[PDB]
RNA sequence: GUGGAAAUGCGGCCAGGUGACCAAUCAAUCCUCCCACGGUGAGCUUUCUUUUCACCAUAAUCCACUUGGGCCUUUCGAGUUGUUCGGAACGGGGGCUCAAGAUUGAAAAAUGCAGUUGUGAGUUCUAUUAAAGCAAAAACCUGGGG
RNA sequence: UUACCGAAUCUUUGAACGCAAACGGCGCAUGGGAGAAAUCCCCGUGCAUGCCAUAUUUCUCAGUGUCG
RNA sequence: ACUGCAGACCGUACUCAUCACCGCAUCAGGUCCCCAAGCAUACAAUGCUCUGGUACAUAGAGAAAGGUACACUCAGGGAAGUCGGCAAAAUAGAUGCGUAAGUUCGCAAGAAGCAUUGGCUCUGAGGGCAACAACUCAGAACUGCUUACGGCGGGGAAUCCAACUGUAUAAU
RNA sequence: UGGUUGGCGUAGCAAAGAUCUAACGGAACGUUGGAUACUGGAGCGGGGAAGGAUUUCGUGCCAACGGCACUCGUACACGAGUUGUUCGGAUACUGAGCACAACGUUACACCGUUUUUAGGAAAAGGGGCAACAGAGAACCUGGGAUUAUAUUCCAAAAAGAAAUUGCAUG
RNA sequence: ACUCGGGUGGAGGCCUGUAGCGAUGCUGACGUGCAAAUCGCUCGCAUGAUUUGGGUAUCGGAGCGAAAGACUCAUCGAACCACCU
């Protein structure tokens, strides 16, 4: 995800828990030569990153 | 990596990895923290614990 | 013209003293009620070499007065004050090496270092390396004895002045021929921007009032008067006399 | 090298994203002036000194 | 090895002149001799920067001279402490 | 070799980018801007150079509150309850 | 094998002293090696001597050390010679039995 | 709190220590390099070549446990390549302890690699000039005392 | 959509002011939030200095200043 | 001991240089740090080589005069050249000998000056640990020279000046 | 001031030794193989600081630019790319130093001291800053993990193994 | 009386010489250059008063200078910018 540049990592993981509903067993994010913000999150294994990424119009 | 040497720790003691070696037999419990490791010679005693 | 170096030495910048690695003031103790009704005892703790000076500095180690705390104090040592040594300040101080006694109460005749003029003020006179002060009398009516500055120098200063008694360590520096000009770089490593010394007359005439000309040559007397201004005060300044003696 | 105040990396992202041809249907528009974007820049000629 | 006159001033070759070496040399190897010790009744005394000199054999540092333990005018002051005594 | 091979002697800034002008006038080593005087509450400005002082004065930006009161000014401050 | 710094510093300062190993991967690498402090001393003025019973931990490490890892079990334990400790225990106790002896 | 005759082992303030400060050298490991051996692969192969080349790897972390120094104890020599040292305790026996290090093993062969150790050398890291004496401090530690 | 203007919105800064600052850093206090086996995390508001007023239910004090 | 949860901010690409920085440039200039093999060798000199990199510096044909060169050679003579041995040549490594004046007794000194040096097949010497390891020195025959890489001081006698090392007019 | 000109297709593009070959590509210099050299570990090597700031990478492109040429480019266009409890930095050191406060001086603070004639504690000497080479500093390898990042990515057998901080838990 | 051998040791603003820092000579190349000071060889220092990064301090009737009026951003016997003009 491009996130807010100010977001920090643990409100990244609060905010996937809630737009999307499942949990983040991390969150790295970078900030894009750009100056976006990109955060990888890493889904919890009970949680498809597949399925949920489809289920996003994705 | 700690390594547990006498059985009667490593009976009291999540998922844990048996590993076959020639001339060996390794019980690599995994835990919290350590991975805990039995080794046992002799393979007449290693299945003791392996098929408990 | 242009500022003379004898003027720029005055903004101190670049001429500045160094002291980073010095390790503070050698001052005496502070003229507490105990120098003045009894004494301190102070063991001396480390002998250390200040850069940029030539005496050693001593850790005496005073207890504190007032308080529960020990007091570490830095003077510049006195010859023969080696670790360990028991330093005793104050009024009723025995009289012996390192310790430091009221001026009025050494015995005429004894000579005394890190001497100081005024009352209180911790010690200022004689405290380069190999120097002291003989005191060539008391004056009990008036509480004033004299003594002799390190150069020949009468002086009078109150009996409640303190002062050490012995010769400052670290004597006879001078005596040994530094011979490289780079040993004299060190010298003046640790202690200020003030070397090499060009001279004057090596100088251009804007630098410096002996600067110029095609012979390297004063073109006027190089005894200046008292009231040159700044600038001008260079050469040899309110001389009495010139010449070798 | 690799440090970078925010503050500058910012500025670069700024200048960066700034840096771009001047769309195509911009031209088409009524009464349009800009052709070329008389703003781009290149590293090895301008510096955007930060 | 030896030189047959300036010793310590070897080092310095052709240069800085005879007799500043001959003066120089007193107070170097007085500098760098071992002076003796009333403490230890050693010779133990070794300087360790000017008018320091560290005790090899029990911890500890006298004030003393440059190039030398002792100053001759330190000679006096310490008897005439004495004879006060 | 005051020329071309001494300007590859100059590795430094003297100035970075100023936290108020944004000009590349902020003096890294005396803090200061050599453009707006800052950290110096009153910003620089001197009469000897105007066009420097119509460079940077009012309305050199977005007036964004002043665009506000100037309207405001004009219309008496009419205000709804 | 020529080898490069991993840790973002590049100098060849005390503090960065780092230690070229072969790994099981074959690589070989540079690793930071430990700024190895001297451990505890009897103090400065009193000749400056390592301690015996005492460890030369980084109080990176001395946090989490058992306390008498960095001691020993007597008095002035962590500070002094055990001769100083005895230097003391006798000048306590030959000073103050001269004192009571300056009574009479 | 506690063992040990001891060196020492285990379980607010105040003062001290770590921080913390040297070129080299010496020594150990490290590393690289070489050699010997052995394997494996490749290459040379008109001739010759038991041959030439490559590779044969071992991470932090942890657990059990030779060199240099300090010290305890006990009953002129000692010492270095080197400018030392000794009743203020040398040497010898036993012990303590620090610093490196070795090996035992856990990691860890489920990895690497590709279709083995050992041996030598170098590197590495851990006085002199001095009228030069060669930072600070937080953090942290330990104590004394409570 | 245009024009205008009342209601708001007005990010980081900036006199810039909680402390800093080549740091999109860090506080203390207050309320909220999410959250979670509390700790962490986001958010709002206050928190610069100087000075004037006031303590309106008259704040707490300091002076070998004056007295009592 | 354990376990449970949590572990936030920014940097992070690429460059670091005969094309990525500064020098109006992809400029022969400048620009800190780290790692750094083999052989010869005293060697981080120099030459060359595995690895890693290159083959980018516009190319072609041919080989007037005059040039540039981090190119040589030159009979006989040997500084006559010139303002001036400028430039070039020359010396050269190691070993063993030998080494003057003058001197501050340190030096001068690598003074100066002769001398030997390859290859090869041998010899001798120099150690470790118990009850196998170097590789220098030395010597000897035999034999070879076209005196045959690189690298490597020319020397001496005097006078002036400054004692010395140093600094210093970036661009005469 | 703009444009144009002769000189003039001239002067040159001569420093660092170098390319050759076949095949393919292409509308016609690149790519691969081979050959040949070079750099020669104080390197036309591999990483960093400063500086640069997208140059990175892929695809395409080659109009312009790459002083010849280009099919190629650090150029152009389009799309990508930089992942950290542990690296560095800040949080959290002090240093040469600096300077807010106060105070003082100045017609004036845009000066000076750096503690303040000074009641600086809010639950003996005011506040702060100042080192990406000093002090400090809990993490390692393997990867079949990328077009481009990795001591940052990997997923439950976490490839794995740690250490560490906070709180809490038996 | 403290001298003569021999070793040891590793001193020195010691020597030869890299790197690095310079920069003597060729009055060489170049000299509308690669370069608004460079190239080549030669040469000098190269354990020291050495060289060097970062930081920091000191400047314009001023700073800084082992002193050449040298240097103070290609600018210095008074920088540069703007202004008076
Ligand atoms: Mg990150
Ligand atoms: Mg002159
Ligand atoms: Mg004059
Ligand atoms: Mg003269
Ligand atoms: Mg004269
Ligand atoms: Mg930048
Ligand atoms: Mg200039
Ligand atoms: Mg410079
Ligand atoms: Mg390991
Ligand atoms: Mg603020
Ligand atoms: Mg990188
Ligand atoms: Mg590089
Ligand atoms: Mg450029
Ligand atoms: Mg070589
Ligand atoms: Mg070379
Ligand atoms: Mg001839
Ligand atoms: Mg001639
Ligand atoms: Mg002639
Ligand atoms: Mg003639
Ligand atoms: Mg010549
Ligand atoms: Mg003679
Ligand atoms: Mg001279
Ligand atoms: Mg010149
Ligand atoms: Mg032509
Ligand atoms: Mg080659
Ligand atoms: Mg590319
Ligand atoms: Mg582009
Ligand atoms: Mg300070
Ligand atoms: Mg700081
Ligand atoms: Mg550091
Ligand atoms: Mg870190
Ligand atoms: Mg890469
Ligand atoms: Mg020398
Ligand atoms: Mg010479
Ligand atoms: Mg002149
Ligand atoms: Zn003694
Ligand atoms: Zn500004």
């Amino acid at each position: 995800f491009i996130v807010d540049s100010n977001a920090n990592k643990t409100e990244i993981k609060k905010a996937m828990r809630k737009l999307y509903q499942v949990k983040a067993v991390k969150v790295n994010t970078l900030i894009r030569p750009d100056g976006l913000k990109k955060a990888y999150i890493r889904l919890s294994a009970s949680y498809d990153a597949l399925e949920t990424a489809n289920k996003m119009g994705l | 990596p700690r390594e547990i040497k006498n059985l009667k720790e490593f009976l009291a003691i999540r998922c844990v990895k048996v590993k076959h070696n020639p001339a060996q037999t390794k019980f690599k419990v995994r835990c919290s923290r350590y991975l805990y490791t039995l080794v046992v010679a002799d393979k007449k005693k290693a299945d003791k614990i392996e098929r408990s | 013209g242009k500022t003379v170096l004898t003027c720029r030495k005055g903004n101190g910048s670049i001429y500045q003293v160094h002291g980073h690695k010095r390790l503070g003031p050698a001052k005496l103790r502070i003229l507490d009620y105990a120098e003045r009704h009894g004494f301190m005892r102070g063991v001396v703790k480390t002998i250390e070499h200040e850069p940029g000076r030539g005496a050693p500095l001593a850790r005496v180690e005073f207890r504190h007065p007032y308080k529960y705390r020990r007091v570490k104090e830095l003077m510049v040592a006195p010859e023969g004050m080696f670790t360990g040594q028991s330093v005793l300040c104050g009024v009723k101080a025995p009289l012996a090496i390192g310790n430091v006694l009221p001026l009025g109460q050494i015995t005429e005749g004894c000579i005394v270092c890190n001497v100081e003029a005024k009352v209180g003020d911790r010690g200022t006179i004689a405290r380069a390396s190999g120097d002291y002060c003989i005191i060539i009398s008391h004056n009990h009516e008036t509480g004033r004895t004299r003594l002799k500055l390190p150069s020949g120098q009468k002086k009078t200063v109150p009996s409640n002045c303190r002062a050490m008694i012995g010769i400052i360590a670290g004597g006879g520096r001078i005596e040994k021929p530094v011979l490289k000009a780079g040993n004299s770089f060190y010298r003046f490593r640790g202690k200020r921007n003030c070397w090499p010394k060009v001279r004057g007359v090596a100088r251009n005439p804007v630098e410096h009032p002996h600067g110029g000309g095609n012979h390297q040559h004063i073109g006027h007397p190089s005894t200046v008067s008292r009231h040159a201004p700044p600038g001008q005060k260079v050469g040899l300044i309110a001389a009495r006399r010139t010449g070798r003696i | 090298g690799r440090f970078k105040p925010l503050a500058i990396k910012k500025k670069y992202a700024k200048k960066l994203k700034q840096n771009r041809p001047v769309p195509y249907w911009i031209r088409l528009r009524t009464g349009n002036r800009i052709k070329w974007n008389e703003k781009r820049r290149h590293w090895r000629r301008t510096k955007l000194h930060y | 090895k030896r030189t047959v006159k300036m010793g310590v001033m070897g080092r310095y070759g052709a240069r800085y002149g005879a007799n500043p070496r001959k003066r120089a040399k007193k107070l170097e190897v007085s500098q760098h001799a071992r002076h003796f010790c009333s403490f230890c009744g050693k010779f133990a005394f070794r300087r360790k920067a000017v008018g320091i000199w560290r005790c090899d054999g029990c911890s500890k540092t006298m004030a003393g001279g440059a190039y030398t333990l002792s100053t001759p005018n330190n000679s006096t002051v310490r008897s005439t402490v004495r004879r006060l005594r | 070799t005051k020329g071309t091979t001494s300007m590859g002697q100059r590795h430094g800034r003297t100035h970075i980018l100023c936290r108020r002008c944004g000009r590349n006038a902020y003096h890294v080593q005396w803090e200061r801007c050599a453009a707006c005087a800052y950290p110096r509450a009153s910003r620089r400005r001197y009469n000897w150079s105007v066009k420097a002082i119509k460079r940077r004065r009012t309305g050199t930006g977005r007036m964004r509150y002043l665009k506000e009161v100037n309207r405001r000014i004009k219309n008496h401050f009419k205000t709804s309850l | 094998p020529r080898v490069q710094y991993r840790r973002r510093m590049h100098y060849a300062t005390r503090g960065n002293r780092m230690k070229l190993v072969r790994t099981p991967g074959n690589r070989l690498v540079m690793q930071k090696r430990v700024k190895r402090s001297q451990g505890p001393h009897t103090p400065w003025v009193l000749g400056h001597k390592r301690l015996a019973g005492t460890k030369a931990l980084r109080h990176t490490e001395a946090r989490l050390a058992s306390r008498h890892e960095k001691s020993t079990s007597r008095p002035y334990g962590g500070v002094l010679s055990h001769e100083q400790v005895r230097d003391r225990i006798v000048r306590a106790f030959l000073i103050e039995e001269q004192r009571i002896v300056k009574r009479a």
